[PDB]
DNA sequence: GGGTATTCGCCGTGTACCTCTCCT
RNA sequence: CGGAGAGGUA
DNA sequence: CATGACGGCGAATACCC
């Protein structure tokens, strides 16, 4: 019956039309009945009567009599719920000042006032005087009368002025104010003046004049003069002990402003000195401000116990707030919860459900069905015979739940597989039964876990629960796309045993007829389970047709594997299986059934890959004993000649051959290397066992060693685990980070010593503290994320936009750490992809590149494709299909109304607890490409970069860059371009603690514009004593040299001066003052050498990037493209300038400039060197460089950790990021120059002007920080219940917000349906019909 | 607590994820069963009526 | 149908789509006194509405007609 | 009496449970052995012996 | 140690024997260790955790369930678990778990009366704590409220 | 009178569940 | 049946 | 009275012209 939330100020008529009564006595209720006082806090006449039906009189008792005020007491014969939505009005003796739009920072009192705040706050709290009415004297209306001014004032002159103390002052002050004028007179001041910080001032200060004129509000509307109460049965009364009342920490707020209202007003009418009447102004004022905002101002009125007193305004803030512990999320019904145990038994898609359990939850389904049947005739038979748990009642049961689905959900929902939908089976225990392979999915385990169960009720729910939530249809990740059900420990190793190979195991050289003979023979024991055979294996395989081709032919293959096979769905190839199957192995195999045959074949497969592995790990009897932790006999060898080294160079320290510093670094690389010896040892010992042959040979085999097992699986354990094991625990670090000297030489076999189990406790403790305290980041993380990204969902299905992104693979170094295929599986292009001989088309140009087209990518060695992105695409609200690309989840075409904003932040947030917290040598064979270059002659014939640093590529002869390497300035390649490299030779040599000032050409420098003794310095080291030159910096350097810039030009023989080719400036290098000229004036200098000298990480990282934080010290980019110089210096910073209009620029001076005088650089080049703010990116290099270096960033967090993350839920993210623009100019549009508004508005009004023909405003994007763009959102409900909920409140209040119930949050809290998913089509109902 | 005989293999996923399989001979024996005792209280007091 | 839904899914197309129709066809069973279309298997009316869809029995535009015809008379 | 997973102890790094099981096998069997020369009523010096 | 005394009891040093299947009498094809180790039973009892409803009493203020098994409460679903509903699109499961399973006095009264007479199909209503949330930004002096449609 | 660097106050800091005592 | 303090489980 | 938290950010303060 609604369809938006109006928000403003309330009105002193508005309060009081609100309320039924007034109230005036300070007293609750009567203790010596349990009645009410009348005209209390809880008086029966204004608010309602207590009891149904009923007078406070008794007079009438009847619903007959409803709607009878009683003459005797004046209660209303009504329903008590009124109680509950009645509110009271406090008429105050004096204004008062709202606390909020007081204090809540910036002060919209102070702000519409111009007043500064202390000055306000003097007058308000009962410090100072307001001169509200001077008239022609020398007063004006803000200044500030001390009482000593005020009296003298008044003295000199006490008609004319008229200065108050109070609230009353401001409210004065408020009124008479009139908003139009005064916006003019600011208006016209605006454009008054040239200095920035007064503009910043005024356009701030005409926001909130805007913001009152628009909305309707009053100015004096601020000041309260009629205070509304709360309802009472929102603020009851909890009895303690039987006949007492604990304090209800609001009403207490109340007691205190009617007592020191009432009082106020008496001393009000008697009279009395004017300092005790203004006392009880101020502790009114008091009382009101800690009831509305208690601790905001001053200090905390404090109760009983010291706690302080929890006001109005922590109602509705923080966790323990309204919106986030009531509206956001809240207790429900048909809920239960219990201890969770393994069902191997049970199918993917059931749980096990105590009967006791589910006999509870479905219990209105059991009176509907025993009244169905007539079993009950009432409730109350129905309730007695279930009470009773008669055997018709479990027949009820059994009948209800057949295909109910119920919801299983653990602690803490770090993404949506955290809710599960399953078929309930009943079972005998107390416990729930979970099934092993969704596990995983909740991150659960069987050691104290516990799950809750919910009831979907309706029939939309229940076909939500089956066809979304349920587990069959969950088997993929949605954060990545890989399979979710992955087996894991008892199913992996059981599945590697049966699969794996001996050399002489029982029943080796048979033929089999097929699967059938191989698990015969296991069975009655005539072969081993290891035993290489020849098997008869008929596979089939689909073809283009897409029917099953049979191929039979004999297989050499194991017993184990051929009696695997049989579970094996038909389509898959054998080899699949003909190997021993670890965790990796396995999880390939779910993967491509579900790529090849679907859904249901990969969920049988699962189920029978579970009940094999355990069956087969069963009858393994596979153990861990003591022996299992083989020790190398190496070891002690190698731990003593660790330690003659290590005494050996101590020695060395003895006699003052090495420091303390490097002994200590020389002892650590030996201990590690000890390490390294001792792991290999063990490690060789391990892995493999020797077996006699059927020839009586002896040969090697991989071990069948129980933790190798366990550990050459993946079922459990690593290779750090097991040297821990069997091998040395190693070096620790202290508590501060520095490696302990001595490392733990023994193992947990041998056992540790008291001083290394102290020492490695202070490791363990740091780890356990670390994941303590880093789960609160990532989960506010997780929150900020939400926020951020809830309201995006999928709205379209192709915006039509042909631009995009453009998908390359990762490459860092020698090593590619993310294939292509990897980057566009699942994406749409966004162009024709070329084949690399640019005749036709490899792919159309919208194509949902799934397994075979990536294929088809890898293949030809495609090098990079440009695809479509969320961040780039042309929906407003929301995105559309074709961006968005494949639901990872689902493996297809992402749907309509699905909430991949909701689904990106869970997918970032999920693994946050996972994080943490000179030469360039070509390592393989291909040409080297080089671009950004330029090249010139070189005194050996090998070129020198000359160009603004640079990059390298090897591309490997096919096309595809295998490899990238920085080139800065002045680093001389050891080669050519292209000359193709064998692979590990340097290809570039350069010096990091030099820089020249190389001039190409060569000739004579000539030292222009240039004094020795003022602008130089020479020295002479002892050891050379060349008297070489400094070129001094201009701050330490004399007075006299810092008029003058040095300078260096190239004059030749000829007597001219030989310049770049092409310019009209002449080659004029300026030296930066950091600088050494080894060479001596008038030396002929050949091009390929130093003219100068100039020497030179998880989840917090990944918050700062996600919060667009700013760095510390930011790289300094070109702003414009043009050619630089400098101008004033250390006038504060040194100037930069920038002319092709021109530009300035200040920089520290204490930093590096890469530029050099003369050098001309392209917009966005590096002008110095640091971390690059995404904000500057954004600015210069546009929105798809930004979003790049953001994905890039995040993703290098990850991967760093091994997680695997989509860039689409980043680009989610950033889209969400930058949601603002700022407008450059208005235009024929109705934007205001200047301001931050919304990008889909800006674009809707462009394009609706350019539909009419008129000049849309110019816009610049706006990057914003996940915290920042989710409380900067046009729905101030989902700001407010976010965080800062009184600033947000404040500012919908005074500028008078409308809020669309458009989001999720905000249908989510008037408990509406989303507009996402199911609800979806809902909502576009409600969109067409209005 | 109780000495237990105990084997270190896996038992057809009953032990899967730290579960524990337990023998009814267990049960039967009373090793684990153990008595808890709870107070109830019951206050008359005064009341309007 | 009992056990995965993704039949009725490629029918319907949508999933949501497919979760609507599925409740509009139970909720004639449940309450409007409608027959299945298909042979009643003691299933629930859910499962009875999807296994009418993942037949192609039932969907939005069959719905639609028949509802048309039914207040026609 | 009880069946417990081998895979809970090599990742988990907690090996006194081993040796402990060890050591608890070899204390039963020394009871083992005396319970034997208790029921067979063997003479209090083969057991003060053992 | 430990070896030595596996001899004196006649046991293996590995610790570990041969076990077969009771099911089955099949040899378990690898030595198991087996032993004797000190098993505890905390504190942690199944019979003091589980717990269901599926109605009971609410909440004064606000009428949502109360929580704790002692008051035989609800279980709360929290933001996150309304988080993952979103994510999965059920947007109707998330509407009565925000007005038929809590606050929604009517709504709730009704749907129970429904589930008694067979028919799954809820009406909801405005969630209680919404008009809570109103009241008390009511109270600060602040106008809030719904519009005409 | 104007810009910039420093200071100060406010905002935020994981979910779910269980037990006890004490509280105008 | 609200708040506070303490402890504990995942 | 409590005096064991700290990072980020915007408004205000002061310093430096
Ligand atoms: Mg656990
Ligand atoms: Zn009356
Ligand atoms: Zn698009």
């Amino acid at each position: 019956e609604f369809d938006a939330i109006k928000i403003a100020l309330a009105s002193p008529d508005m309060i009081r039309s609100w309320s039924f009564g007034e109230v005036k006595k300070p007293e609750t209720i009567n203790y010596r009945t349990f009645k009410p006082e009348r005209d209390g806090l809880f008086c029966a006449r204004i608010f309602g009567p207590v009891k149904d039906y009923e007078c406070l009189c008794g007079k009438y008792k009847r619903l007959k009599h409803r709607g009878v005020i009683c003459e005797k007491c004046g209660v209303e014969v009504t329903q008590t719920k009124v109680r509950r939505e009645r509110m009271g009005h406090i008429e105050l003796a004096s204004p008062t000042a709202h606390i909020w739009f007081l204090k809540s920072l910036p002060s919209r009192i102070g702000l519409l006032l111009d007043m500064p705040l202390r000055d306000i706050e003097r007058v308000l709290y009962f410090e100072s005087y307001v001169v509200i009415e001077g008239g022609m004297t020398n007063l004006e209306r803000q200044q500030i009368l001390t009482e000593e001014q005020y009296l003298d004032a008044l003295e000199e002159f006490g008609d004319e002025f008229d200065a108050k103390m109070g609230a009353e002052a401001i409210q004065a002050l408020l009124k008479s104010m009139d908003l139009e004028q005064e916006c003019e007179q600011l208006r016209e001041e605006l454009n008054e003046t040239n200095s920035e910080t007064k503009r910043k001032k005024l356009t701030k200060r005409i926001k909130l004049l805007e913001a009152f004129v628009q909305s309707g509000n009053k100015p004096e509307w601020m000041i309260l003069t009629v205070l509304p109460v709360l309802p009472p049965d929102l603020r009851p009364l909890v009895p303690l002990d039987g006949g007492r009342f604990a304090t209800s920490d609001l009403n207490d707020l109340y007691r205190r402003v009617i007592n020191r209202n009432n009082r106020l007003k008496r001393l009000l009418d008697l009279a009395a000195p004017d300092i005790i009447v203004r006392n009880e102004k101020r502790m009114l004022q008091e009382a009101v401000d800690a009831l509305l905002d208690n601790g905001r101002r001053g200090r905390a009125i404090t109760g009983s116990n010291k706690r302080p007193l929890k006001s109005l305004a922590d109602m509705i803030k923080g966790k323990q707030g309204r919106f986030r512990q009531n509206l956001l999320g809240k207790r429900v019904d048909y809920s239960g919860r219990s201890v969770i145990t393994v069902g191997p038994y049970l199918r993917l898609h059931q749980c096990g459900l105590p009967k006791k359990m589910a006999l509870e939850l479905f219990k209105p389904f059991i009176y509907g069905k025993l009244e169905l049947r007539g079993l009950a005739t009432t409730i109350k038979a129905a309730k007695k015979m279930v009470e009773r748990e008669e055997a018709v009642v479990w027949d009820i049961l059994d009948e209800v739940i057949r295909e109910h689905p119920v919801l299983l959900n653990r602690a803490p929902t770090l993404h949506r597989l955290g809710i599960q939908a399953f078929e309930p089976v009943l079972i005998e225990g107390k416990a729930i039964q979970l099934h092993p392979l969704v596990c995983a999915a909740y991150n659960a385990d069987f050691d104290g876990d516990q799950m809750a169960v919910h009831v979907p009720l309706t029939l939309e729910a229940q076909l939500e629960a089956r066809a979304l939530m349920m587990s069959t249809n969950n088997i993929l990740s949605p954060a990545n796309g890989e399979p979710i059900i992955v087996p894991s420990q008892d199913v992996v190793l059981g599945l590697y045993y049966m699969t794996r190979d001996c050399v002489n195991a029982k029943g080796e050289g048979m033929v089999l007829t097929g699967p059938k003979e191989a698990e015969r023979l296991y069975r009655s024991g005539l072969a081993s389970l290891h035993a290489r055979v020849k098997v008869r294996i008929t596979e089939y395989e689909k073809d283009a047709n897409g029917e099953l081709v049979a191929k039979t032919s004999l297989k050499d293959t194991t017993v184990g594997r051929a009696i695997l096979w049989m579970i094996v769905p038909k389509g898959l190839p054998y080899s699949i299986v003909n190997q021993a199957l670890g965790k990796k192995a396995i999880s390939k195999m779910l993967n491509t059934c579900y790529r090849i045959l679907g859904l249901k074949p990969t969920v049988i497969f699962a189920d029978q890959i579970m009940y094999t592995g355990f069956a087969y790990a069963a009858r393994s009897g596979a153990s861990v004993g003591i022996d299992d932790m083989v020790i190398p006999e190496k070891k002690h060898e190698i731990i003593s000649e660790a330690e003659a080294e290590v005494a050996e160079i101590q020695e060395q320290f003895q006699s003052g051959l090495v420091t303390a510093g490097e002994r200590y670094n020389k002892v650590i690389d030996i201990w590690a290397a000890a390490n390294d010896r001792v792991s290999k040892a063990m490690m060789d010992n391990l892995q493999t066992e020797t077996v006699i042959n059927r020839d009586g040979q002896e040969e090697k085999q991989v071990s069948f060693n129980s933790i190798y097992m366990m550990a050459d699986s993946g079922a459990r354990g690593s290779a750090a685990q097991i040297r821990q094991l069997a091998g040395m625990r190693g070096l620790m670090a202290k508590p501060d980070g520095s490696i302990i000297e001595t490392p733990i030489t023994a193992n947990f076999r041998e056992g540790l010593n008291v001083l290394q189990y102290f020492i490695s406790t202070h490791g363990a403790r740091k780890g356990l503290a670390d994941t303590a305290l880093k789960t609160a980041n990532s989960g506010y993380l997780t929150r900020r994320l939400v926020d951020v990204a809830q309201d995006l969902v999928v709205t379209e299905d192709d915006c039509g936009t042909h631009e995009g992104i453009m998908m390359t693979p990762v490459i860092e170094g020698g090593d590619v750490k993310e294939p292509l295929r990897d980057r566009v599986l699942g994406r749409v292009t966004a162009e024709d992809v070329l084949k690399p001989g640019t005749a036709d088309i490899l792919v159309p140009r919208n194509t949902l590149l799934h397994e075979q087209w990536c294929d088809l990518l890898e293949e030809n060695s495609v090098d990079a494709v440009k695809v479509r992105s969320v961040v780039s695409c042309d929906t407003d609200f929301g995105v559309c299909a074709h961006c968005y690309g494949r639901d990872l989840a689902r493996g297809h075409i992402i749907n309509k109304g699905e909430a991949i904003g909701v689904i990106a932040a869970q997918s970032i947030g999920e693994p946050g607890t996972q994080l943490t917290m000179s030469s360039i040598q070509v390592k393989n064979k291909g040409s080297i490409k080089l671009s950004n270059v330029k090249s010139v002659v070189n005194s050996s014939g090998k070129l020198v970069i000359t160009s603004r640093n640079t990059e390298l590529k090897l591309i490997d002869e096919f096309g595809r860059t295998k490899e990238s390497y920085k080139v800065p300035y002045g680093a001389v390649l050891a080669k050519g371009d292209g000359e193709q490299v064998a692979g590990g030779e340097t290809v570039a040599n350069w010096d990091p603690h030099t820089m020249p000032v190389i001039t190409e050409v060569s000739g004579f420098v000539r030292f222009t514009d240039m004094i020795d003794g003022q602008t130089i310095t020479r020295q002479t080291d002892e050891l050379t004593g060349l008297s070489s030159l400094v070129v001094l910096d201009s701050a330490e350097r004399t007075a006299g040299g810092k008029d003058l810039r040095p300078a260096l030009k190239i004059v030749d023989a000829q007597g001219n001066d030989v310049l770049i080719p092409g310019t009209d400036m002449p080659a004029q290098y300026f030296l930066p003052g950091k600088a050494i000229v080894q060479l001596e004036d008038g030396v002929q200098i050949s091009s390929g050498d130093t003219l100068a000298r100039i020497p030179q990480g998880g989840l917090p990282r990944v918050a700062d990037l996600f919060e667009a934080r700013r760095p510390k010290e930011p790289a300094i980019l070109a702003e414009i493209s043009g050619i630089v110089s400098f101008g004033k210096e250390t006038k504060g910073k040194r100037r930069l300038v920038i002319t092709p209009d021109p530009y300035e620029e200040m920089i520290p001076k204490w930093r590096q400039l890469n530029v050099f005088e003369g050098e001309r650089v392209e917009r966005g080049d590096v002008i110095s060197d640091g971390p690059e703010a995404p904000h500057d990116i954004l600015r210069l290099r546009g929105v798809h460089a930004v979003t790049r270096y953001i994905v890039n960033e995040v993703q290098d967090v990850y991967r760093l950790q091994g997680v695997k993350i989509n860039d689409k839920h980043i680009e989610v993210i950033v889209r969400q990021m930058l949601r603002k623009a700022t407008i450059v100019n208005a235009g024929s549009s109705d934007f205001l120059e200047g301001e931050q508004v919304e990008y889909s508005r800006v674009k809707i009004a462009n394009r609706e002007l350019e539909a009419n023909g008129k000049v849309g405003a110019t816009y610049s994007r706006d990057l914003l920080g996940i915290t920042k763009a989710s409380l900067a959102t046009e729905s101030f409900i989902s700001a407010a219940s976010f965080q800062e909920t009184t600033r947000v409140l404040t500012e919908a209040a005074v500028a008078g917000k409308r809020d669309e119930l458009r989001g999720l949050k905000e249908n989510v809290i008037v408990g509406r349906l989303i507009p996402a998913g199911t609800g979806y089509a809902y909502h576009q109902d409600r969109m067409r019909r209005r | 607590g109780q000495n237990m005989r105990v084997a270190f293999m896996p038992w057809n996923g009953y032990n899967f994820e730290d579960s524990i399989l337990v023998s009814e001979r267990v049960v039967q024996e009373d090793r684990f069963t153990t008595i808890h005792i709870q107070e109830l209280a019951c206050v008359s007091r005064d009341t309007k009526l | 149908a009992r056990v995965t839904v993704q039949d009725a899914v490629e029918k319907i197309g949508n999933r949501f789509d497919l979760v609507l129709v599925a409740a509009r066809r139970a909720r004639q069973m449940q309450v409007g006194g409608k027959d299945p279309l298909v042979p009643e298997e003691n299933d629930k009316t859910t499962v009875i509405a999807l296994r009418e869809i993942e037949e192609g029995l039932i969907n939005n535009q069959i719905l639609d007609v028949r509802e048309r015809q039914e207040q026609q008379e | 009496d009880i069946v417990l997973n081998p895979l809970g102890v090599p990742s988990r790094m907690n090996i006194g449970q081993i040796l402990e099981t060890h050591l608890g096998m070899a204390a039963k069997g020394i009871g083992d052995k005396i319970n034997a020369m208790l029921k067979q009523q063997q003479e209090v010096a083969k057991l003060r012996e053992f | 140690e430990i070896k030595e005394l596996l001899k004196l009891g006649d046991l293996p040093t590995s610790g570990q024997i041969r076990l077969y299947d009771g099911r089955t009498g099949e040899q378990f094809e690898r030595p198991v260790t087996v032993g004797y180790m000190y098993m505890l039973k905390l504190n942690h009892l199944v019979d003091d955790k589980m717990h269901a409803r599926s109605t009971g009493s609410y909440s004064l203020v606000t009428q949502q369930p109360l929580g704790g098994k002692a008051q035989f409460g609800g279980q709360r679903f929290g933001e996150m678990e309304v988080w993952a509903l979103e994510a999965y699109g059920a947007a109707y499961t998330l509407q009565e778990m925000l007005t038929v399973k809590s606050d929604d006095v009517n709504g709730r009264t009704k749907m129970y009366k429904n589930i008694v007479d067979g028919n799954h199909q809820m009406e909801p209503g405005m969630p209680e704590s919404f008009n809570v949330l109103l009241k008390e930004i009511r109270s600060l002096g602040i106008n809030i409220e719904l519009e005409d449609e």
